[PDB]
């Protein structure tokens, strides 16, 4: 079983978005009004699931092939790859990375998305993988289109891919969104702007990565993820 | 001062989180293996229980697109981190409310007692992380049990909550669902009866 | 019939791309080696076709509907609109604007494009219209995907739409390409870089135009076109 | 000095130009009305002629993806600018070489004489603009006729070409295609016998 | 009857003042706490009253004569003039512009104003007019004095004139306040500072306009007003 | 991106708004023609109705300095933009709450059904813009009618309000005032029962 | 975008390259082991062949200071990277043209067929890199064989050369030299008959 043998650097909750960011309208009634209660790290917080023994299908990381209903999905073929490290720069190997997204037209394969842009019969929009022994992950997919949404009267999400990363403990687990280099919708989005610090926003922008492209085939973007720094315990209970 | 690499900032999971993390609920085909809400096989040691709850916004309305992750000790007070669908018990699971009635469910066993880092026993608890549209960074809480009053009263984590009235928000209520032992744990994100949320 | 009654400002052929730009490989053998011969403007050059009496189909300007084979095309729904003016700022009304492009995945509906990205059965990629009485044009389309091509070993066109504009004379007629605000492929493209002056390159970049979007429907880009300045003749033959 | 708004810079038409401007050739369905290569209906006044040619690169190889626009006076020396598929004669047309058809053709009438701006007659000519993959800004040229030698020798435009040998590159050769009057006008973009191209 | 033939550029609600601006104390209890609900434009929102046939009295625009009780009002005689345009720069002709203000001493002719500075027996402080066919309006008035008010313990409104403008639809209707070039009270006012963006505050400052003054008679200020951009509908319901 | 001229920013109407926009309500002398609260003269077609209401702040206290503008279709569902005091009906009006009269009134007809831009019928409604001291940019709302329950349930605008409970805030209550048909429409700017406000 | 460390830029090998890389050809003393032009010892399996050629500049004049490196499969179509002078066959070798010997030679076997990355057979070929004074970055080419016409016509690499005429520049000519099978492969760096050079 799991043991308590590490501590995780405390989060900077001014680097993360705050709970109440009213321009993102749904945050108004879904943000606690009382202060969070700080608690010390115990085995409950410094452990978490490891997914080495989860059985992955052959195409789980490949959205060009994992919803195959007779052809390839339409849209910009791209690899999305990167490394997961902690704040001390240490790679996070064998960690679960999950992603989901709209299709090339900004339409989600979810019963609750009724945007008029069509579904793609060969695109599902979900991927997962484990980072390798050096911390690297990769997916193959279609670049998602911007998605209009009922916030302000003319609000559009930038092209984006949702990410979840497990990391070594429940204290490191993170959900975030990847955006794409140069997208002029990024500075306009109230969800992006839930993050107050412009330097933090930049950490969510994947860069075009020609070095990793397959010529005559697919482009590539690089998106690195940094989880909370992990250290050994020291001088505790003495 | 020493400044490390900044952590990647959180963003909301958004209303279509189920596409990626709760495939059944998105209306979508599942893969061969999914991480879901049945932590215990019928043969797992311990007292088998159902957990269920609803999640409320600051207006008292149901949050019908919530996604929850849970992490708990097994009946013997051990955290089982080697996730495997073939395990008798997994310490980790996922659940979600969805539209309809807004209720999530988890099938598990009552967790055994674990000590904090100072060696002081914590009352039996399930660690919960709550995600949804409108929630920019997930909310951490704990579900404790109303039939563990003595242990709850001595829990070093519960005792960090300054007001006894707020401690009550973390105590799940024993009940019965289809005749079987259950505990209900409703979460109120904002306002009257607001659930305690933790930072760590 | 047409008459000679105007002169057109001489082109700046250092603002335009030169003929020989060897990084764009096909220009090497398709560029004249002799100097152009300058000739004075006559009726042959200062007149040209007007298309007011050309019959346009109902959907000629609407690529979401003009190749309808049972559904909508997949991809980012966009309006592309702008104004055609001359170098003196005068609008160019009732002028022919034609455009063509790849689909959302960078695949062209042309027999000679065998890129592996699929065709979209509801996308053709061709539009035309006339500017209105104030010089404005409008198309509705899907944002095209980047297109890999056999130039260097890993070359990709930025997302682009080809444009042709007639203007008042054969001296004004122009073919060009529209690119999209922020696209990280633009600075990398040897076709873009056939234009030596960075300020000229900027003139080909369409800007995101939220003011012209249809909420919950389509985004919009603005691309203005400037043709050679037209003036009256003066003090000729005297 | 006075600096006006810069003109939008040219770019190559690229190899798929036919999708937008020569639909038949792209392999694609046509619209009800297309601008194409038949300038004259049978009843148009004047001498009905076929024009055809091939286009060569600097290596002597065919340019199979050429797109050409033409502008010429009618038989009476009048430029007909009100383009209409119902017209007896249009002064404007389009043609292309293609792989299937590496030769372009145009069906027209021999143009009548037009004066230049100084009132001096120009020899009968067709104005041509050439577009293709590899051509960053279109190339302007003129097609003159080998059976107009007297007029050609006095043309104030031809006479602006310094070398008589280069003037020869603009003179189309009378011939017969399927027994009918034709003129062949080959274009050599680069190198030996390079066609004169104009700026104006 | 009125028709739905136009759309209006969506408002920037971070350019306008937000509802909750607590230094302006009355906004604390008079600001909604729930998010606004976005709704698409319909004929209900894109039409509005046209006041071309409202009957105006001879002096409705002239506050030096419209409260005549035997003399001229005391204070700085000024013309206040400007142009109403939309965000596309298009003039807004035949539109209703209404204004009200304090007298030269900061005293309003309202029962609820009990400031100790006296009323002026020949000043009422209310004006209205229509913009002309080119979008221009003009009033003649007295420059208002600063007005102390029960916000903070020593708060004073800068000299200001309240404005209401109808525009082409209920979607364009606006109420605002004009301030005067150079007034040192402007940076100190919590109502001015309800506007977060300093560039937006600058848009409310009328400029001294010597060109429009009547020598030996009255000075003049220029205050231009920009209403939401109006465009034609395009590609709707198709 | 394309950035237009910015709109002139809003400011509060302030406590003395009635001197400029509600002269009779301010107890000040009126001009010959004023825009006020009688949209319909007795001979206007349709069902003549009295509308009335009070406006409350976040502490539940009366707002006695509000200024309201209203815009509605005639009984035939047509908007009448040609404002003229000679008309039997005007689509536009103004009213106010004051120290002396804390309850605004309007004298009008019940509006006919109007389609949205997609051709879908909206339930009968009056568009309202609310201004006052403390209100930095005016608040848009709609008054619907409790005797139009079937139409209300199908209104594409009401249906953009996510929570059914909040839709109820826009439904005016039918009553009788001195024998004549009336509806009460109270507005709560903030807090419990907060009125839905729109952006468009 | 992602920018890696830049590659160290190439420079010409210069006229004295042989002192560093072709010691025998420079007429200088050799070390105990040199990398040179005998890829195959007599015992190597396969068809033993002599390769020879001359290198010409753009003026048609001999390049008498060229240095060539070659890389080829063995007769079975396998690349042998373990370079050792004891091997009966090495896949790599070096040759040169000099003032005394203007025609380079190689002693090898005919390479077997190798598939491309898509599994399509390439025609038998030798990979060549050419270096010299005046050549700033080396030129890559391939030597194919004129007695492999059927395979050559189907080679996915030869077929990336757009013009059939240029494909012919890569086809070495079979002959006999002192009774043994040989192929001549001349390279023309520039101008008429310019040899195809590759980028990869
Ligand atoms: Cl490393
Ligand atoms: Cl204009
Ligand atoms: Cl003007
Ligand atoms: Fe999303
Ligand atoms: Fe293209
Ligand atoms: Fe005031």
């Amino acid at each position: 079983p799991a043991q308590d043998n590490s501590r995780f650097v405390i989060r900077d909750r001014n680097w993360h978005p705050k709970a109440l960011t009213p321009d993102y309208k749904t945050s108004i009634a879904r943000s606690p009004r009382q202060a969070l209660v700080s608690i010390p790290q115990s085995i409950s917080e410094t452990t978490g699931p490891n997914f080495s023994h989860l059985g992955f299908g052959a195409h789980d990381h490949d959205l060009l092939l994992n919803f195959n209903n007779g052809g390839l999905p339409i849209g910009e073929r791209i690899i999305v790859a990167g490394r997961v490290v902690d704040q001390y720069g240490k790679p996070v190997p064998n960690t679960l990375v999950e992603m989901w997204q709209a299709n090339a037209g900004g339409r989600y394969r979810h019963k609750n998305d009724r945007y008029l842009a069509p579904l793609d019969p060969n695109f599902g929009g979900v991927g997962r993988c484990l980072t390798d022994s050096d911390g690297y992950y990769s997916f193959r997919t279609i670049k998602p289109g911007p998605h209009p949404w009922r916030n302000g009267p003319n609000d559009w999400r930038p092209a984006h891919i949702h990410f979840g990363i497990s990391g070594p403990s429940i204290a490191t687990k993170l959900i975030t969104q990847l955006y794409f280099e140069g997208d002029p919708l990024i500075p306009m989005c109230p969800i992006v702007k839930s993050i107050a610090n412009p330097e933090a926003v930049q950490q969510l922008i994947a860069k075009l990565d020609m070095n990793n492209a397959n010529p005559m085939d697919c482009l590539a973007y690089r998106f690195d993820i940094v989880l909370r720094g992990q250290r050994k315990t020291h001088f505790e209970n003495c | 001062p020493i400044e490390l690499l900044p952590e990647t900032p959180s963003q909301t999971a958004g209303p279509y989180v189920h596409i990626g993390l709760a495939l059944e609920a998105a209306g979508n085909p599942t893969r061969d293996q999914e991480i879901w809400n049945r932590l215990a096989k019928p043969d797992a040691p311990g007292e088998h229980i159902l957990l269920l709850g609803q999640v409320y916004d600051g207006n008292g309305h149901l949050v019908r697109d919530s996604f929850l992750e849970v992490w708990q000790a097994d009946a013997n007070g051990e955290y089982q981190d080697a996730y495997n669908l073939e395990n008798a018990f997994n310490s980790f699971g996922r659940t979600a409310t969805t539209f309809d009635a807004g209720e999530w469910t988890l099938h598990t066993v009552k967790p055994g007692v674990v000590n904090n880092a100072a060696g002081v026993p914590m009352a039996p608890h399930i660690n919960i992380s709550l995600f949804a549209r409108g929630i920019n960074i997930h909310l951490h809480t704990r579900l404790y049990f109303d039939d563990e009053a003595q242990a709850n009263a001595k829990c070093p984590v519960l005792n960090l909550i300054e007001q006894p009235q707020r401690r009550e928000t973390l105590i799940a209520k024993r009940c019965e669902v289809d005749g079987k032992t259950a505990y209900r744990f409703d979460i109120r994100i904002q306002g009257e009866g607001e659930t305690v949320f933790f930072d760590f």
